[PDB]
């Protein structure tokens, strides 16, 4: 149902989030923001069973936070990813598993590089050019597949969001109420304005 | 100070709790020896009953453990049947997990263990006791396990247990040494008590009624303890004997 | 498979006045359809002034009525004998019944 | 009860201190001298044998350095048995991080991990602290070159040239006295060479009386080298401190 | 009713561990046991001595194998010997025989021993072992070995030693006749020599007890059939050949 | 001085229990309690303590069902605990059997509970003594429990401090109380008397006196305030 | 060395529990209660001390019932005889319902003597201060047991302990001497209320209170009843009448 | 610790228990006076130097909006039966839609007081803390509890813990009578704080608080206190 | 399994193990905090003969709890480190279900109450540590100080020291801090600071730190160079004599 994108291009990650909340046959929340910052440089976004979404993201954001506290250190976001695969796949085989995918987008400091990374529930995790969560992938992949250049600027990669979810709002069949873009980069996480 | 009170070291390297205990085997003042023969084993204790108003029936310190392993304690009573209860228990589990009778030897191994474990643990307390087991093993023949409360336990070609242990020992030891052989080379377990009877009121210089003695007799998957009556045959027999 | 639960029929019945209250049940007690009783009763005596039953599943009620009693008892018990108001008796069946959330009482409830 | 033989481990003494972690010091005082020298491009360790003997074997011996994990390694002064219990425990923690993070942890989070470790055993359990320094010499990222040191109490802290053992006091003196801060790798094994033959109880500073280890950048990774019987003779013959 | 969950063994205002130097006090007045290594195997040797000459001198096993290529003597209290034994024979399949289908390395299982003894060195409501063991055993990848444990849990590795009453003696005479050239028939020659000065009964096959880490021994198999399955290298020696190699000094 | 008094598994060599006996002093320093019965009823009177002249004299009496209860002398808290038990003994009879506890029963749980605590280690026995009054299908009954386990069937006694002088007057007043059958105000009346038997300088008001009464057709009641008026 | 008698389960060098025999001296200082072994069953006796006559007579009862056919009485802590009692009414309960008979006297002997031999193995619990005389019939005909703190137990022709254990004891003695063929258990009853009131004469400072239980195969069906009515009192006739 | 927590002394006498009163007899004076037209708590604040901020001394805690509660001795041991109270209070409140009973929420309290001892688990020590428990309900009315860590409870007309605790009681037993008023209470608890105090009193040392059957339990600010500080100066000096 | 009461009470109504933890608290290095007119300063006494031990890697003695709360002890460094553990995990818990961090009022709460419960449990010994708590609460700007003792009596401060030889910096500050007028930038009170830390000093700026705590999460140790600074300028009015 919801819709979780992200492109990662030279020098940022742009994560994308529907902002629909759909309980039945209402549409809730049309404002929703589907990201958690994990770390000043690293965000995460999140779709999936109602409830388990926003505990899990509150969870690991709560001790990537204590980390950072701890350490006086922020942790790079290959070990962010790192941690939140092995609470999904120690989650997976429990009473209860967490069904929540995530998309972790961070700007190593360290490497000076942008990294994305796609977990499902399951703890797959990949480190990817772009991933998308759900149906929406089978429109996005193929048609980022075309159009990225690892050399893009972060506008040329907006407007490269701004094409994946045109295609999606024409041919997916429920409305998820547009989507809050948000950019990682050397300089923090912002909030594109109007998308 | 307090090193005299649990089982932990004396600064002389000792343990003196594991001392007291070999001095509890000794307070019920009994005497008992073990002898092997062709084909059995044969157990003598001493049955000093001296209130009248006892049933002199269940006054007994062997005990019969398995179908063919019997005990003999030296110690008191409720140490030996706690040390009773737990053998038969250990019998009936190893023949229950391992689908053959337990061997006397792993049975006094395991006590043994046990033992060791009380004289390492600090909550419990060693057992005043020192047992004997007897048996006619299937892969070993007439055998005799001794254990004690250090956690030692060693085979013996035969033994003596008591207050007049050492007198006894020496006894068997100059038979052992005439006759140049490890046991009693004699076919019926009757001449084998007989022998033992013998050589235990030559020890300890008295004489023994029917009422006086303990008799218990381990042959191939067989252990029995005798009857008064059967001892006094026996006591008849010797006797008659020159 | 085994069915914790059973209907053993009855009904019951209570009306408010300006100073009075009436709980009334009848004293059938019924299984499928043969009739186990032509008097027992269901509408007890609580003490407090205070009367209740619960209709439905026979054992049920039985054994929510056991609790309700056995509750104004340690209620005098641990206040002094203070008399057990009919709110606070409501409240504290409220907290009977819905510990049993996952495994209810087949019994609907009048105090 | 049995209360009347507890020892009570973890109370205080009327003047503030733990018993028994001042008497597990005192024995520690009485172990074989370790020296750590951080220096700009490298760390070593060093460390006397307090058991020694002309029949036992060096080759397969450790006594004193030990592997934490591929960038982190301890000279243990005291109990060798309670020292091998933490190193397992550390060696395990190390591992959990990798496993957690795909990250080598950080030496300060392990050493920090470790002297919890130690300082639980110090305030509740009723049983006998650690009898256990550690000297630990790691490198990571985050702080470079780290060189730490943690006492039965818990307590751990940073430095750039620190000893552990007996003689703990000449050595400082002699390291505070001899230490440079630009001073290089090799520099620094003179060092802690020439203050363990000072601080010895024996009479010479011999290659089986001795562990030797260093953590370096020598190829852009670091290399933890546990110096061999032949490369401690070889090092000592180096600096004149045995001929041949 | 274990009420007993505090350290017997503490720290003394002069640092040392009360319990574990009582330990070893228990340890020097044991029966003296050796080990030599050899290039082609090591040796360890004992003296039985028997209370009771009524007692069956094959039931006072003092060396007893470990792993098809480890066994172990020891100087001390037998039961706590015989009870370590046992741990460690059923940790040597726990911890890794049922991990990695192979037995341990000698070091491997001498530190898993090591850490049994420690632990009873700081665990709650128990005392310290009361014994000394000597350790011969032999891995692929590491040769021959022989480890000594000590009551604190610290073991090391010798080339040959002693422990027990005449251990001082002992491991004079070991270190003025071992040297890197002997041959395991010749380390025996000197484990025999060793332990004629520390026994004063007796001196025969029936009253000392000796066994090899040496080569494998396919006819101790068992069973024939797969080639690389090889044979025990621990082999206990009878009186017969003790008494043989006695013959000739 | 004496090693033996350290806990209550220690027997000392003449073979006492010193905690138990402390246990013990602990009662004869609480308030005095008297408890008499004859065939058809059975009373406790409770001279109530008080910490000051602005105190609340303490509730001295409990009830443990509507066939019996009990008055303390002691510990309160411990008195609580086991009054507490014996209300969940009375409790389990009722609702698992249809039955009332019978009195005699419950004294023997009383002396199992209160054994417990005699023979293991950590925690102690309990500093109080208690006289449960109670009517069952065997008629009046009376009970007192010592924290050494003993619980005694009696006619009446008394508990606390001077309690040999009510003791005294029951055991002179005994052919008399036993055959006031029927009528509850003599049997409360005699109690009183016995109670007051056993005050020295001191004088019953309407603060410091409490009465209990159960027997045929009367629940356990309690009488505090100026219910006790009647009887000075 | 000393202190040895301190803790319960510590050896004393002359190889004793000074705790378990403390407890026996507090058995000795209860009162007097004996049991008869007879032909065909046994009889329990007791002294109660009336302290006052404000204690209910024929109320405050001590001899217990174990199963429907045993019977037990003790000397010594009254509470820790209850505690007893309930352990082996809960072993009699537990050997009838996998063994489905109920459990012979030998088997209930075991029974009591593991439990309280078991509470003098341990610091942290108190040995029994009770002597306990018991039995009952079984399948092999009837049995009388005596159990002592130590967890010692022997089968007895005749057993007593208590204050008054002497005399008794002497008193039983004879009765062993007189008829060896045995008593019946009428004869049994009123020779043990003879023997209580022999062995009151240790107590005379207090008046007394006899309390007899048997258990008979032809008198009773081998179930254990409380002598009361006629048979009490005929008992308690030829005690009397013994004395003058 | 030579003997046990659960040990008796050979007077009957729990030791723990009588350490814990010695060590409560060195705590900050808390005293009570209980009247027809609501309960009064005031308790010494004490301040260990001038640089302490004075308002951060919490001896005086609301239980519920009908009971509160003031602590006298070791301060940080009551937090826990503050918090147990406040618990039950609520709880009670949940299960029967009704206030508790003041003298129910003093039970519970003292059922924790001798949950001490070696377990199952239970704390070491008792409490060294002796609380005054003020309330109202509509069996009793106004209430004023003291609660003891040997488990015990009593209930005073007013009553005086802490340091200069025994000279207070034998002056409350002077001046209060059955129809004393609140104001009366409160000039009286200033009065008896003033003269135990080792200080001179003023709002910064002594904090006032009561509960009324209308307005619950207040805690009476700086202001209100200081006023009814300057009254009782005025009619003190008034006399001779 | 070890539930031994190791805090009891004494005859004369103390609990030794709480008194002697106060006596470890009193062995180690001062800790000093000072309020402002719209800061917090929190100063810090090193050990000395640290010229081989390496300041870089070494834990300062002022722990940062979260964003905008402090923490500084004064006895045993390890029994720090756990209750400073406990307090970051506390105030990422009330992060989480509160949504707002923690006040310093409830983080000193916390910590006093982890400390009173092991004053309390059996088988533990108290912390031998006394801490002083320094911050702002979420959308605050008035300075809040709190400290905590062994014991777990926690109470708020204008100024207070802990640790070795505090009674006479407590004594300084009570006589050079005035309620009425608190330092009013942050110079003055980080000058205060100092200056209290000075007087048991006795060394020089290489055995003292110093941290501010602003509003609005701002926190920052500063660097033994403007340590150097405020001593100079405290050597240099104490030259005219
Ligand atoms: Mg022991």
């Amino acid at each position: 149902m919801d819709i979780i994108l992200g492109i990662r291009v030279q020098d940022s990650v742009i994560l994308a989030s529907s902002k629909a909340v759909t309980r039945g046959i209402s549409v809730l929340k049309d404002s929703d923001d589907k990201t958690r910052q994990l770390s000043p440089h690293t965000l995460m976004s999140f779709a999936g069973e109602a409830g388990d979404t926003v505990q899990f993201a509150e969870y690991i954001q709560a001790n990537i936070q204590l980390y950072s506290i701890r350490e006086d250190y922020e942790l790079s976001p290959q070990a962010v990813s790192s941690f939140v695969r092995q609470e999904l796949a120690k989650s997976i085989r429990s009473r209860r598993p967490y069904q929540v995918n995530v998309l972790i987008g961070g700007y190593d400091k360290k490497k000076n590089k942008p990294e994305l990374y796609q977990i499902d529930y399951l703890g797959t995790k990949v480190e990817l050019p772009y991933g998308a969560h759900g149906y929406s992938g089978f429109y996005t992949f193929s048609l980022l597949d075309h159009h990225y250049r690892p050399d893009m600027t972060t506008e040329e990669g907006l407007d490269l969001l701004k094409l994946c979810v045109q295609e999606l709002e024409k041919r997916m069949p429920m409305d998820f109420k547009g989507v809050i873009v948000k950019i990682v980069d050397k300089d923090g996480i912002r909030q594109v304005d109007d998308f | 100070g307090y090193d005299r009170h649990i089982t932990i070291f004396s600064p002389e390297g000792r343990l003196y709790q594991v001392e007291y205990a070999f001095k509890a085997t000794n307070q019920t003042n009994i005497n008992s020896l073990a002898v092997r023969g062709k084909d059995c084993t044969v157990v003598i204790s001493q049955k000093k009953v001296p209130d009248k108003l006892l049933d002199p029936t269940t006054v007994s310190y062997i005990f019969c453990i398995s179908r063919t392993i019997g005990m003999v304690v030296n110690g008191p009573i409720p140490d030996a049947r706690n040390a009773a209860l737990r053998a038969k228990a250990e019998a009936a589990e190893f023949r229950y997990k391992y689908g053959y009778d337990m061997p006397c030897d792993v049975l006094a191994k395991r006590m043994a263990n046990l033992s060791q474990i009380y004289t390492q643990r600090a909550y419990m307390r060693p057992l005043g006791v020192i047992l004997t087991f007897v048996s006619v093993d299937e892969e070993l023949g007439p055998s005799i396990y001794k254990t004690d409360p250090a956690g030692y336990y060693v085979g013996y070609k035969a033994t003596a247990t008591g207050p007049k242990q050492q007198e006894i020992t020496t006894n068997l030891e100059n038979h052992f040494k005439k006759s140049k052989i490890d046991h009693i080379n004699e076919e019926s377990w009757e001449k084998v008590v007989e022998f033992a009877i013998t050589h235990m009121i030559d020890a300890l210089g008295t004489e023994f009624s029917k009422n006086d003695l303990e008799v218990g007799v381990a042959t191939k998957d067989k252990f029995f303890t005798l009857s008064a009556e059967n001892i006094e045959e026996r006591l008849v027999a010797i006797a008659e004997q020159d | 498979q085994f069915n914790p639960y059973g209907d053993n029929g009855g009904t019951i019945l209570g009306i408010a006045g300006e100073d009075f209250a009436v709980l009334a049940g009848d004293t059938r007690n019924i299984t499928d359809y043969s009739i186990n009783s032509r008097y027992e009763p269901k509408v007890f005596d609580c003490g407090d002034n205070i009367v209740m039953s619960a209709n439905g599943f026979a054992a049920d009620g039985d054994a929510l009525v056991k609790r309700f009693k056995n509750s104004v008892k340690w209620y005098h018990f641990d206040h002094n004998d203070k008399k057990l108001s009919i709110n606070s008796a409501a409240r504290n069946i409220q907290h009977l019944l819905y510990g049993k959330r996952f495994f209810p009482y087949y019994v609907h409830t009048i105090i | 009860g049995s209360r009347r033989y507890d020892s009570r481990t973890t109370i205080f003494s009327p003047e503030g201190r733990l018993y028994q972690v001042e008497y597990a010091l005192e024995s520690i005082s009485h172990a074989g001298t370790a020296i750590g020298i951080m220096a700009s491009d490298g760390i070593v360790l060093a460390a006397e044998r307090k058991v020694t003997s002309t029949l036992l074997e060096q080759d397969t011996s450790t006594e004193k350095l030990y592997k934490l994990n591929d960038k982190i390694a301890v000279a243990v002064a005291g109990l060798t048995a309670d020292a091998e219990i933490l190193i397992n425990t550390a060696r395990i923690h190390a591992q959990n991080y990798l496993k957690t993070y795909n990250e080598d942890i950080p030496v300060e989070i392990l050493v920090r991990r470790l002297s919890d470790i130690k300082q639980g055993y110090t305030q509740h359990g009723g049983l006998r602290p650690f009898g256990v320094s550690f000297i630990y010499a790691g490198y990571d990222d985050r702080y470079g070159y780290q060189l730490y040191t943690s006492n039965p109490s818990g307590n751990y802290t940073g430095w750039k040239a620190i000893s552990v053992g007996a003689n703990t006091s000449a050595a400082q003196t002699l390291l505070q006295m001899d230490y440079k801060d630009d001073m290089k790798v090799d520099d620094a094994i003179e060092l802690a060479l020439k203050t363990l033959s000072k601080t010895t109880d024996s009479s010479a500073l011999t290659y089986d009386r001795l562990e030797f280890a260093t953590i370096r950048k020598g190829d852009g990774e670091v290399y933890q080298k546990i110096f061999k019987p032949q490369e401690i003779k070889d090092i000592l013959v180096k600096t004149g401190i045995t001929k041949k | 009713t274990d009420r007993y969950s505090f350290s017997l063994t503490t720290f003394s205002p002069s640092g040392k561990l009360g319990q574990i130097d009582y330990a070893l006090t228990a340890v020097k007045q044991g029966v003296t046991s050796l080990g030599i290594k050899a290039t082609n195997g090591v040796v360890i040797a004992t003296e039985k001595k028997s209370s009771s000459p009524l007692a069956m001198s094959e039931t006072l096993s003092k060396v007893s194998l470990l792993t098809p290529d480890i066994g172990a003597v020891y100087s001390g209290m037998g039961p706590d010997y015989r009870v370590l034994v046992d741990k460690s024979r059923k940790v040597a399949h726990t911890s890794y025989k049922r991990i990695y289908g192979e037995y341990p390395p000698t070091k491997l299982l001498v530190s898993e021993v090591a850490k049994i003894m420690q632990e009873a060195t700081q665990s709650g409501g128990v005392r310290p072992f009361g014994v000394s063991l000597l350790i011969a055993g032999h891995d692929e990848f590491n040769g021959f070995s022989l480890y000594q444990v000590d009551p604190s849990g610290s073991y090391f590795p010798w080339k040959a030693t002693a422990i027990g009453k005449g251990s001082v003696a002992a491991k004079t005479f070991l270190e003025k006749r071992w040297n890197d050239e002997l041959e395991l028939e010749d380390a025996i020659h000197i484990a025999l020599l060793t332990l004629k000065e520390s026994v004063e009964g007796e001196f025969n096959g029936d009253t000392i007890e000796l066994a090899i880490i040496g080569d494998e021994n396919p006819d101790l198999l068992g069973y024939t059939g797969i080639p690389t399955d090889k044979g025990p290298r621990f082999r206990k020696l009878t009186s017969q050949e003790i008494n043989d190699r006695l013959e000739a000094l | 001085r004496n090693n033996y008094d350290g806990d209550t598994v220690t027997f000392s060599p003449t073979g006492r229990l010193f905690q138990v006996e402390y246990a013990l002093e602990a009662i004869k320093q609480g308030s005095v309690t008297v408890g008499l019965r004859s065939n058809t009823h059975a009373v406790l009177v409770a001279l109530k303590r008080n910490a000051d002249e602005l105190s609340s004299y303490q509730k001295k009496i409990i009830k443990c069902d509507e066939h019996m209860g009990l008055s303390l002398a002691g510990l309160a808290p411990d008195a609580r605990v086991l009054s507490n038990y014996l209300r969940q003994q009375c409790n389990y009879s009722s609702l698992v059997f249809n039955r009332k506890l019978a009195v005699e029963r419950a004294g023997h749980l009383l002396c199992d509970k209160a054994q417990k605590n005699t023979q293991s280690y950590g925690g102690r026995p309990y500093g109080v003594g208690l006289l449960i009054i109670g009517y069952d299908k065997s008629g009046a009954h009376l009970l007192e429990f010592q924290p050494s386990g003993n619980v005694t069937e009696l006619y009446g006694t008394a508990i606390g401090a001077r309690s040999q002088g009510a003791k005294t007057y029951l055991e002179r007043t005994l052919d008399t109380f036993i055959k006031i059958d029927g009528n509850p105000d003599e049997l409360i009346k005699a109690g009183v008397e016995a109670i007051s038997q056993s005050l020295r300088d001191e004088s019953l008001t309407v603060d410091n006196l409490s009465i209990a009464i159960v027997g045929k057709d009367t629940p356990f009641t309690i009488y505090d305030g100026e219910a006790v008026a009647k009887y000075i | 060395g000393t202190g040895y008698d301190l803790s319960n389960s510590v050896f004393s060098p002359d190889g004793r529990n000074f705790q378990v025999e403390y407890a026996v001296k507090a058995v000795e200082n209860g009162t007097t209660s004996i049991g008869i072994k007879c032909n065909d069953g046994v009889v329990f006796a007791v002294e109660k001390l009336i302290t006052s006559k404000l204690l209910v007579p024929q109320k405050n009862v001590k001899i217990q019932v174990v199963d429907r056919h045993i019977g037990c009485v003790y000397s010594g802590l009254i509470p820790d005889g209850r505690h007893l009692v309930n352990r082996g009414r809960e072993e009699a309960a537990s050997f009838k319902k996998l063994y489905k008979t109920p459990i012979p006297i030998p088997a209930f002997a075991d029974r009591l003597g593991q439990y309280v031999q078991a509470h003098t193995l341990y610091n942290s619990v108190r040995p029994f201060g009770v002597s306990t005389i018991f039995g009952g019939v079984d399948k092999n005909g009837a049995h009388l047991y005596m159990l002592e703190p130590s967890g010692s137990y022997w089968g007895y022709k005749g057993a007593a302990t208590g204050k008054g254990r002497q005399s008794a004891k002497a008193e039983l003695e004879k009765l062993v001497d007189h008829h060896p063929e045995g008593l019946s258990a009428r004869e049994a009853v009123k020779q043990a209320a003879k023997i209580i009131y022999l062995a009151h004469e240790d107590n005379k400072e207090k008046d007394f209170e006899l309390e007899i239980s048997w258990c008979s195969l032809s008198e009773t069906n081998g179930l254990h009843k409380f002598v009361k009515g006629d048979l009490l009192q005929e008992a308690i006739d030829f005690a009397q009448k013994e004395i003058n | 610790y030579d003997r046990g927590v659960s040990t008796f002394s050979p007077e009957g006498r729990l030791f723990q228990v009588e350490y814990s009163l010695e060590a409560i007899k060195l705590g900050s004076t808390a005293i009570g006076i209980a009247t027809k037209e609501g309960v009064v708590l005031g308790v010494e604040k004490r301040a260990t130097s001038p640089l302490l901020e004075s308002d951060s001394i919490e001896k005086i805690v609301e239980i519920d909006r009908h009971i509160g509660c003031a602590m006298s001795g070791l301060t940080a041991d009551a937090r826990s039966m503050i918090e147990h109270a406040r618990t039950a209070a609520v709880t009670h409140n949940l299960y029967y839609d009704e206030d508790i009973n003041v003298e129910s929420l003093t039970q519970s309290v003292c059922d924790l007081a001798l949950r001490f001892g070696e377990g199952e688990r239970l704390m070491s020590r008792p409490f060294g803390v002796a609380l005054l428990i003020a309330g109202h309900d509509a069996d009793d009315g106004y209430q004023l509890f003291h609660a003891e860590p040997s488990g015990t409870f009593y209930r005073y007309n007013a009553k005086a813990i802490g340091s200069g605790s025994e000279g207070a009681q034998a002056e409350l037993l002077n001046e209060w009578h059955s129809s004393l008023t609140l104001k009366e209470a409160e000039l009286l608890v200033l009065k008896i704080l003033k003269q135990v105090m080792e200080e001179k009193l003023d709002e910064n040392n002594a904090q006032l608080s009561c509960i009324t059957k209308q307005d619950g339990f207040k805690i009476y600010d700086n202001e209100k206190t200081a006023e009814l500080i300057k009254e009782l100066k005025e009619k003190e000096a008034a006399e001779s | 399994g070890y539930d031994r009461a190791l805090s009891i009470f004494s005859p004369d109504g103390h609990i030794f193990q709480v008194e002697y933890a106060l006596e470890a608290v009193k062995r180690g290095t001062c800790a000093v905090g000072v309020k402002g007119k719209n800061c917090v300063v929190l100063g810090c006494e090193r050990r000395s003969t640290l010229k081989l031990q390496d300041t870089r890697i070494t834990p300062s003695k002022v722990s940062k709890i979260d964003s905008h709360v402090v923490l500084s002890f004064s006895g045993l460094n390890a029994d720090s480190r756990i209750l400073i553990e406990k307090a970051r995990v506390e105030a990422q818990s009330h992060r989480l279900t509160l949504e707002d961090p923690v006040t310093v009022e409830y983080l000193t709460r916390y910590v006093a109450g982890v400390q009173q419960r092991y004053t309390q449990s059996g088988g533990v010994r108290p912390f031998g540590v006394s801490t002083l708590i320094a911050g702002f609460d979420p959308r605050d700007d008035e300075p809040k100080l709190y400290q905590t003792e062994p014991s777990g009596i926690y109470s708020s401060w204008s100024a207070q020291t802990i640790g070795r030889n505090s009674k006479t910096v407590r004594e300084f500050l009570e006589k050079n801090y005035d309620r009425k007028e608190p330092p009013a930038t942050v110079e003055e009170c980080v000058k205060l600071t100092v200056r209290s830390l000075l007087e048991v000093v006795q060394t020089g700026a290489k055995n003292i730190e110093i941290t501010v705590v602003k509003p609005d999460s701002d926190i920052v140790a500063l660097s033994s160079e403007e340590i150097n600074q405020y001593v100079t300028q405290i050597e240099q009015e104490k030259q005219e004599q």
